[PDB]
Formats: C-alpha cells, structure tokens, sequence
C-alpha cells in the first residue's frame, strides 16, 4: 500500500523497438535484484531482528521469494536463447 | 559477480557471440575475397576451405581488437558510475557508441536510410512522413537496422574487389583459345595450357602479399 | 503479464522462419548471392536479418497464420520466391 | 529564451520555412507549439520540447 | 646473461650468518654472487645462475623446516633462601577474628 | 506479495489476538512471578503459540520445495 | 493482458502447472516450423539444380 | 468453479479446504492428523504430473531432432 | 564481492566480555542469567548467517550450471 | 590490513603486442589462483583458525568465492573456443 | 593436477589443435602439390582425398617431431621454480622460441614487419625509408605476426612447384594432337589416346618418390 | 588499480607433511585417561582435545571433497 | 615394510615416433595396475579401514586415480579427433 | 628536464615542427602544455604527459 504507481496507455500510441526493450528490461531487473539481496543481508545484521520469531517468519519468505525469482529468470532466457540458436545455427 | 541478472546476460551474449562475427566483421569480406582468387584461378579444392577461413580470422583480429579491448575495460572500470534505473540504461547504451561508429563509419548511407525509414514505418504507420534525410545526422539508427546495412554494404565492395581481379586471367584464357583455333587444333581443352600461365602470373605478381596490405590498410589511416 | 517478453521473442523467431522461405530462393539465383561465393556461417545470419529486415508487421503481436496448414503456405511462398528471383 | 533547447528525436523530423522574429520568445513558442503540435516544458534550467 | 635469476627468501629459525657458515663448509659459496641482508635478521635477497639459485632457496627452506624439531627453552631452577622472614603464609585468630598474611 | 505469503498470512488471519495476548500475559506474569492463577494462564498461551510457529514455518517450507520442483521442469 | 489482474505469478503451485504446458508447446511449435522452412527450400533447388 | 461454457472435488480442492479449517485451531490433534495426509498427498500428486508432463515433451523434441 | 560501479561485530565482543565476567565468580545467579542470555543470541546469529550464505552460493552454481 | 600492494599504472598499449597482453594476463591469472587455493589449506591447519567460529565464518566465503571465479573462467574459455570451431569447421 | 588454470589452458590448446596444424605447418604445402599432381594426370577421382591426405599428413609428423618433443620436454618434464608474473612470463615465452625460430626460418621478414606495426598501429602508414631491408637479426617477432606470413608464404611456394608439374604433360598431348592432324583423323578426341601415355610417363619417372624425398630435403 | 599478485612459497607445503602434533596428543591423552577413567581433572581435558580433534578431521575431509569436484567439473565440462 | 625401486627407467633422448607410444602405454597401464591394487586392500585390511587416520589417505588415493585417468581418456579423444577431422576434410 | 618522460599512447599521436630552445625546460613545458592541450605530472622521479 505504500507508494503504489502504475504507467497507463503504455503501447497505445507509441511502440518501442526490440533493441529498447530489451534494455529496459535488463535494467529493471537487476536493481531490483540487488536492492532485495542488500534488504536480505541487513535483516539478518541487525541484532534485533534475528532474535524475534515474528521478524524471522517474514525473513523465510523473502528468502524463499528469492530464491524462485532468480531460478526462473534463468531458466526462461536460457530456453529463450536456445531457440534462436536453433534458428540461425546451419 | 556481484550480480546476478548482470551474470545471465553475459551467459547468454557469450552464446550468441559466433553468429555477431559472423555477420558484422569484416570476416564477412575477407572470406569473400579469397574465394573469390581461388575462382579466378580455376582451382576446386585446394586451398582447403579451413585454410583460408584460417587466415582470414587472423587478419580480422588485427582490425577488430582495439574496440573489444575498449569496451572490456569501459565495462570493467572500477570508478563509481550509476545509481539508478534510468543511469543504468543510459551507461549501457552509452557503452555501446564504441561499436555504433564502426558499423556507421563503413556501411552505405542509402542502406542505412532504407532499413530505418522502414521501420519508422512498421511502428508509427505508412503515413508518418517519409523521412527523405538526403543531407543527414543520422541520428544513431537502432542496431537492428544498422547491421543488415552493414552485411550487405561489405559483400557489395567484397565483390567490386574481386571482379578486378578477374581481368588478367580472362585475358590468358581468351588468348589461349586464339591460337589454338589459328592452329586449327579444335579438339584441344583450352584448360590444360591455360592453368599453369594462370598460375605463374599470379606468382610473379605475388599476389598475396599486395592483397593482403592493401585489404588491411583500408581499415586504418 | 511476466511471460509477454519471452512470447515476444518466440513470435519474432517464428515470423523469422516464415520469411526465410520467400527471401532464400533470390539469393539462389542473383551471380554475387549464390553459394559459389556467400557460403558456411555468414550465409544463413545475412538471410534472417535480411528478412527481418523487410517483414511488413509489427513483429512483437502474434503471427497470423497460427490457425493454418503448413505446407501448401510453404509452397505457396517458396513459388512466389522462385518468380521474384526470375525477374530479378 | 536566454536557456538551452532540446528537442525529442520525433520533433526534429518537421520542417518550417519563413520569416521569423522571435521578439516575444514565451509568447510565439507557444503559438507554434499548437499549430506544429508539440508539448513543452521548462524545469527552471532548459527547455525540453517533444511531440 | 639474460637467464640470470633473482629472488627473496624468508626464513623463521636460522640467521642469515648461519647459513652462509653452511655454504661455507660446503664449499658452495661464491664470493661473486654473496647473499644481501641483515646478518641479524631473517630475510634476504639472492641473485645469480640458475643452478646457484635453486640450490640456495631449497636448502635454505629446508634448513628451516628441520628447525622445527630443534628447542631452545630448556627451564632452569633456582633455590632462593629467605634471610628475613617466613617462608609460609600465616593465620592469626584473633579472639574476634581471624585474619590471613599470605 | 505472492502465494506463499498468502499461505503465511491464513495462519495470521486464523489466530486472531493470540500475537499481543501472550505479551499481555507474560507482562502481567512479570509483575508478580509467584502467583498460581498468573503461572496457569501463561503455560496455555505460550504452549499454543509454540505450536502455531512451527506448524507455520514447516507448511511454507513445502510448498517452497513444491514450486522448485515444478521450476526445474521447466527446462 | 497488460495490466489487468496482477503480475508475476511466479509462485501458485495451480497455475504453475499450467502455464508449463504453454511453456513448452510454444517452443516446440516454433521449432518445427524452422525445419519445415529449411526442407521446402532444399527441395526447390534439388530440383532447380537437376 | 461455478461456471460452464458450452460448446466430483479434486485434491486441489481439499486441501484448501483442510488448510483453511486447521488454521482456525493450529493445536487439535484430529485436525492435524487429517491434514498431514492430505498436504502428502498433495505433493506427490503435483511431482507425479509434471515428471510426466517432461517426459512426453523429450520425446517431441527427439523426434524433432532425428529429422533437422 | 562489489558489483562495479554501483553506488551503494559487536556481538563477538559482547559474548566475550560476559564470559570473561563470569569466569571470575561461576556461582553468581546474575552473572549466569546475563550470560544464559548473550550465548543464546550469539548461538542463533551465527546459525542464520551460514544458512543465508550458503543460499547464496546455491543460486549462483545452479545459474552457471544451467548454461555450462 | 596486514601486508597490502596495489599496481597502480598499466602499461601503454602502443608499446606492447597482441600477445604479450595474453601472456601478461595469464600469467597473474594463474598466480593470484595458486594463491588463493594454497591460502585456504594453511587457514584449515591452524587450530586456533580451524575451531573458532569467528575464523570458520571467513573460511566459507573464501572456499566459495574460489569455487565461482574457477567455474566462471572455465565456462567462458570454452565458449570462446566453441566460436572459433563454428566459423572454421562449418 | 597441478595449478587448473593451466589445465583449463592445456584442454583449450588440444581443442584448437587442428586448425594450427591446417595453418602453421607443412602440411599445408603437401596436402595441396598431391591434389595438383592429380589434376595434372586429369584424373578425377582417383585417388581419393582420403588416401593423399593420410600421405600428407603422415609425412609432415617426421618434420615436426623433432620441435613437438623438445616442446614437451621443457614445459612438462621439468620441475621448475617461479614466483611471479614477470618470472612466469619470461619462462613461458622462452619455450616458444623452438617453433618461433622455425615460422621465422620460412617467412617473409617485410610482410612479418608489416604485421607487427599494424598490430601496434602506431603512427600508422609509416614509409619504405622507415624500413632498409637489412640482413641480420636477433628480432623476436610476435606469433601472431607470424603465422599468416607462413601461411601466405607456403601457398605461394605450393603454386610454383605445380607450374612445374604441368609442363611435361602439356607437350604429351600436343604432340598427339598434331600427329592425329598430320593423319585426317581430325574427329576424334586426344584424351583417350593420350591418357595412358601419361601413365606411363609418370610411372617410368617414378615422381612418387622423387616428389616425397625432394619435399622432405627441403626441411633437412 | 589492481591487487597485488602475492607470492609462492612452492617448495615449503609438500614436505611440510608429517606427523601431525593432534593425533599424537589425542592418543596420548587417551592413555592418560584409560589408567583413571574417574579423575575429573582428567575428563575435562580428554572431553576439550577429542572435540577439536573431531572438527578438525571434518573440515579437511569436506575441503578435499570440493577442491577435486571442481576438476571433474572442468574435465567433464571440456569432454 | 618391504619395499623395492626400479631405478634405470628412462631414456631421454629423441627417439622414433613408434617407440615413445609403446613406452608411454606400457608405463601407464602399470602405474593404473597396481594403484588400483592397493586401493583395493586398502578397504580389505580391517586395521585400514577403520582408522581416521587410514581413511583419510584412502580418501586422496581415490580421488587422484578418478582425475589421471580422466584426463587420460580425455586427451586421447581429442587426439584422434584432430587426425579424423584434418582427413575427412 | 634532468628526468625520463613518459608518453601516453594517445599524445604520440600528435605532431610538432620547429626550431626550439630548452632554456628553462619547466617554463617551456608549461606554454606549451596549454598551446597543444596536454596535462602533466611530476612524482619526484619521471615525468608523465597525457593528453
Ligand atoms: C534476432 C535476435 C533477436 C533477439 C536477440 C537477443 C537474444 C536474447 C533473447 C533472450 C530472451 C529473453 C527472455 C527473458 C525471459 C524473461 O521473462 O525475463 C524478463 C526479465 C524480467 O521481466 P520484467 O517483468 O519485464 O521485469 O528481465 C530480464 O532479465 C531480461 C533478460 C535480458 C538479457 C538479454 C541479454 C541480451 C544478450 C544478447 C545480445 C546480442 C545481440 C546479437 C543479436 C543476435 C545475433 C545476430
Ligand atoms: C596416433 C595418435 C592417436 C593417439 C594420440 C595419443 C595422444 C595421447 C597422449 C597423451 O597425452 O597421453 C599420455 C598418456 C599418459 O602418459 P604419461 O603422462 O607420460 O604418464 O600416455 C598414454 O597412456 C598413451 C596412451 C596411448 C593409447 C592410444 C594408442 C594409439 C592408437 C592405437 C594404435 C593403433
Ligand atoms: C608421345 C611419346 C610417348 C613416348 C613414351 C614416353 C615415355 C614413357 C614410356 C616409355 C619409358 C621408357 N622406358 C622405360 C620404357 O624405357
């Protein structure tokens, strides 16, 4: 509920090229990746965090998030890549 | 790494890195060419095709390694550059300009033009105005519509080169089947006397060594 | 929708595909296209770039001919190929 | 304007031809801006004009 | 000359003084290419021949090494006399309390 | 958010008050350490809650192990 | 769908199990599709060149 | 679901329905032993399928291959 | 390791400091509470954090293995 | 923070040939390797650096640091041996 | 298995391995002279490429053996002491020098030259009085200098031996001609006339030997 | 700027190997102990030296266990 | 303890091609011979098997046998697989 | 200078001609450090000059 923001129309009167989206993309993903592993290791710093089984309950599930994330990502641009190896591969 | 979405993508361009040498080096004109001599010569299977595909992926190290290096240590450098979404996305696209120039530097103005106003032309639709930029900036054409330019520029001059060279050889075998038919000999394959005139004129040209230096120095003042 | 890129870049490889078979044939028959000169590696990487290239739809929405029998549309666009090749 | 101009990629590709002033810079940028069809805004250091 | 060889050598247990007596008594040494240093301490710079090199850094690692079974702390014991006191802590029981002088 | 904070929060969602009684409880407990009736009390919460963080913890572990299966075959 | 109901449904062991069959259907379908190509012109000039 | 577009209650369901009842009293035996069998049977249930589901998709790809 | 470019122990020597405390008088009730107390945490600190970096390192060989 | 150095000016390119930038960078490739893997089996020796869990929290990461880097190298080399036999044998 | 990097350095190497021997070694020069000497006999088929190659590629082994071993013997066998970057640098190039010294022997020093300043491309286009073409030398140019000169070098030498080659059946098959124009038999081909005579022209000349022992001298 | 390459004590760890100075001391404690299996003084310390002599034998198996998986992995990566 | 040593094993000088590959093999069977051996009555002899001193030599003994022949196997593939590409090409 | 010079790869490039007197080589390299564009540094044993 905090700070909630959404882009309208997004594809409605402008497209943009592959070579962009890509790029967008890429960019998008890896902050926020690494902004969620520095959350992780600060949740596990602070004494007082730790130490509280309600503050731990929470901290599994962000691991486990994670964790999912990351292997999907990989697995999909892996299969992904593949496919246009297969394409332009004689 | 000390990321992991900045590992994947270097996995996946380290896969794909092959075919981006195979169709935007000047690998596609050097390959060319020494086909191209081996036709003029009349000659079928030797040199071997991984001879001068060897050679030819020499020579294009010398051309093409000042801009690897550069991009490695642009993308390597130590010194604190960005912070957020849209300084990421510019660093990188920024990174690439090493490479954009290259690929505009030799490919044909016409070509460019035609691949970018045809996309302008998919995307905003056919009545968007026809660009017509006769005297241009171009202003950094998207790499999609860049390269096919480019690929098709470089056979273009491969295969300019290559007819020169036909010239001399075109000569010996007509001039060969001259005679023979002033001496009435009809009934000669012209081929078996012409090969060897074809042969030693190449080497006293010495062929190789002026094709290769001139090949290389039209990449570099 | 988190799968829309990697959808995205199957419909690309599939109108890729579809385009090859009307653009490969020209490349057939003009004298500094065949394969006397243009061969191994380079030859299929031009091709596909060349096609896409050229292909009149915006290549990010899903190709139209998902619902239909492929081989009388491969034929049909290899024989439109081989004439364009001809004029040329 | 007596401030730095960037223009959009898009809006650079019309054209204009005439005979200009530019006495009243904020008043005839606007002007144009609704013949031409163009959006524009100014952050206090540039002017930033796109389609 | 170009093959010439150069390196640094640390030892722990053994003088730079000491070894050289090793290479002396070996007849080894060479006055050409001595060892650079401090007698007192336990690094050392070497340069030369390839053949002289080698030789030095391993028998100066290995003189180390075997050092390592050698002991110097052997204990000594000396026996004091007391000439003005009492050699053992004492108790007082004061009627009221007791109280210790150690 | 996801499907395995969802599977977290019906367990919150399902023991309504217990998170702030066992703190009133132990609170009160505190005041005076030796009083029976106090002492009663404080066993049940406390047991009830130790039950309830390991019956959350174990069920979100599966179904974790659920989805990483599924992920891997994907490939 | 492009912004309509949520995202990054990632982690629903019911519809992950759905979304693996699209997952692989799709690229099976593109796949064949690329051999199909590469045989019709092949066979075309097979023919051509005898 | 309540809906049919024309043209019995699967695990799926029951454990949804057990996991809603059980956390309503996270400390009854009867409940917990009920609800241990059906999140076993659940898990083996959803590994079964999509093991399945791979292998006739190796097969495809095979086969696919042995004519490229 | 730093991702290049990017912008952006006290409990050690607090365990240490009551053992030492306690070592001198072992029979102290409030010396054994307090330290009851410090190795508890110290315990649980050190537990969380090789679990955490062993996830790490598990996710990273699983993405080089998957393209290796 | 005991004993530290840093290189601090590479060498100008326009001096120095294709090859000896390869040799130069193998050559610390294969030395910073060597030492690192002869660093980690001293630190399991010492038997105050083997049983306190300070030391041990340290040894860890190091052990999984030299697990990356080895299997980065080893992934990218063949790779970019894969392209050399792609354009040449086809 | 000693330091790894090296071993991920020696797996690399025997990977690329064919493609050094297809472009920096002697069998580049054999494998094309058979293949003329059939085309010079204007056999087809016969013998197959299998079989001159085996041929060709057996032969250069006796060549290069001698650099192979010493090669071997001074990396491997040896226990050797390093430290440092330098030191190992240093170390490693001295036992290129074997093979260095052999492209060296069989290239042309101008075009070698000319590589190497394009490689440092320094003050580029620099002029012929950069240059006085002198004799002796104690230069160490680089590898990657020196295998496309070799290269470019050893196919040139390959074309003027098969110059040789063609000349004396080019006189077996004129003269047939003109003899069958001195008779009136003026439509029928030479070829099936004139090919055993070259059979035996070559047999009687026994060029197989002569051709495998004068290539083998020329490294000697 | 780059860190330093460190330096290589080749010869010192090879010929380091020898019989370690634990296992003698476990042995010995051992046999301390089995002649007064009820002195606590004794107990106190055979409990300290058998727990570190247990650590220590784990973590050099498990060492040696993950530097000779990531040769495989390179053999098996190139094969 | 009862141990021997051959010591006049080798010749270093250069040698024709045909030899160096039968000394090679014959040196290489060897050696996998009798490591193997010693592997294997090193878990039959209960005085071996059950110290954690023993083991952990074991341990290495197995772990070098796997790598050397690996490597073995490995460079031999890519040996003839040089020569098959050169002729069929 | 009475110390080594050390060049940057991309300073090479440039040319200079001229008759030149190195009376106070401090002063000489100051003018024209700015006339040509280049920077310089003096760490108490070389000179090093960039571009
Ligand atoms: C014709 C070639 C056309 C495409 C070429 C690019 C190949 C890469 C395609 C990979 C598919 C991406 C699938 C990601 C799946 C996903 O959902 O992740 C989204 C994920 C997050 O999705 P979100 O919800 O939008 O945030 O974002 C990513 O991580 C994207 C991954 C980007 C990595 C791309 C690396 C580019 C390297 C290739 C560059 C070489 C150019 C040469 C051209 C070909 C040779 C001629
Ligand atoms: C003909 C060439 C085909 C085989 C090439 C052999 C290259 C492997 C050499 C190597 O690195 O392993 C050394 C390997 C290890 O020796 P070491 O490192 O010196 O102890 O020695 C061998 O085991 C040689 C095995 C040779 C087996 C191949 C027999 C050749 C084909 C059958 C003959 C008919
Ligand atoms: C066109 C004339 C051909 C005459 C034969 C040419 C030489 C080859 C065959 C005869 C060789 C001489 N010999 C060995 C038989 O004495």
């Amino acid at each position: 509920v905090i700070g909630q923001a959404v882009n309208i129309r997004s594809m409605e009167t402008d497209i943009v090229s592959l070579d962009d989206r890509l790029l967008q993309a890429f960019s998008g993903s890896a902050i926020a990746t690494a902004v969620d592993k520095q959350t992780i290791t600060n949740r596990i710093e602070d004494p007082n965090l730790v130490t509280d089984p309600k503050e731990l309950a929470i901290s599994q599930e962000m691991i486990s998030d994670y964790n999912l994330y990351v292997s999907m990502v990989s697995t999909l641009t892996r299969k992904g890549v593949g496919a246009v190896e297969t394409l332009l591969r004689s | 790494m000390g990321n992991d979405i900045s590992l994947i993508a270097l996995l996946a361009f380290s896969t794909l890195l092959p075919f981006i040498i195979a169709s935007g080096t000047c690998f596609v004109k050097f390959s060319i060419v020494f086909v191209m001599v081996r036709n003029a010569l009349g000659l079928q299977q030797i040199p071997s095709n991984m001879t001068l595909n060897g050679v030819a992926l020499l020579l294009s190290m010398f051309v093409m390694w000042p801009i690897m290096h550069d991009a490695y240590v642009y993308f390597e450098d130590e010194d604190v550059t960005f912070n957020d979404i849209s300084s990421l996305s510019k660093h990188v696209d920024e990174g690439l300009d090493g490479y954009r120039d290259y690929l505009i530097k030799y490919s044909d103005r016409e070509l460019v033009q035609f691949f970018e106003n045809a996309q302008l032309k998919r995307q905003y639709g056919e009545e968007t105005e026809t660009v017509k930029r006769d005297k241009d900036e171009i202003e950094k054409p998207s790499i999609f519509a860049l390269l096919p330019a480019y690929a098709l520029s470089e056979i273009k001059s491969a295969f300019k080169i290559g007819f020169y060279l036909y010239l001399p050889f075109v000569v010996v075998d007509l001039v060969v089947s001259s005679v023979l038919l002033a001496l009435g000999m009809m009934m000669m394959s012209p081929v078996t006397i012409s090969t060897p005139i074809k042969l030693v004129l190449f080497v006293a040209l010495d062929g190789w060594t002026l094709l290769s230096k001139g090949l290389i120095l039209q990449y570099m003042d | 929708m988190f799968y829309a890129l990697y959808f995205e870049i199957h419909h690309l490889v599939a109108s890729a595909a579809l385009g090859f078979a009307r653009v490969a044939p020209i490349f057939f028959f003009l004298p500094f296209l065949n394969s006397g000169v243009l061969s191994g590696a380079p030859r299929n990487a031009i091709i596909i770039l060349v096609a896409l290239g050229v292909w009149p739809h915006a290549l990010n929405e899903a190709p139209p001919f998902l619902s239909v029998a492929m081989i009388p549309l491969v034929l049909q666009e290899a024989a439109v190929g081989v004439m364009l090749g001809c004029l040329l | 304007l007596k401030e730095p101009v960037i223009v959009s990629k898009m809006a650079a590709r019309k054209k204009i031809t005439g005979n200009f002033e530019f006495h009243d810079p904020n008043a005839l940028l606007e002007k144009l801006s609704l013949q031409l069809g163009l959006i524009w805004y100014f952050d206090g250091q540039a002017i930033y004009i796109y389609d | 000359a170009s093959e010439m060889r150069n390196a640094v050598v640390s030892l722990r247990n053994v003088s730079l003084n000491e070894f050289n007596n090793f290479l002396k008594r070996s007849g080894l040494y060479n006055k050409n290419y001595p060892l650079r240093g401090d007698n007192r301490k336990g690094t050392f710079y070497v340069s030369g021949p390839p053949v002289y090199v080698d030789m030095v850094v391993n028998a100066a690692t290995m003189m180390d090494k075997q050092n390592d079974g050698i002991e110097l702390g052997r204990q000594k014991i000396g026996v004091m006399r007391l000439n003005n006191t009492f050699v053992g802590d004492r108790t007082y029981n004061l009627r009221d309390q007791k109280m210790v002088i150690p | 958010s996801g499907y395995l904070d969802d599977v977290s929060a019906k367990f919150d969602t399902g023991v309504d008050n217990l998170q702030t009684q066992v703190t009133e409880a132990l609170d009160k407990l505190a005041a005076k350490p030796s009083d029976p009736a106090l002492l009663a009390a404080y066993q049940s919460k406390l047991s009830e809650y130790n039950l309830y963080r390991n019956a959350q913890s174990n069920t979100v572990k599966v179904f974790k192990d659920i989805d990483a299966a599924i992920i891997q075959n994907f490939r």
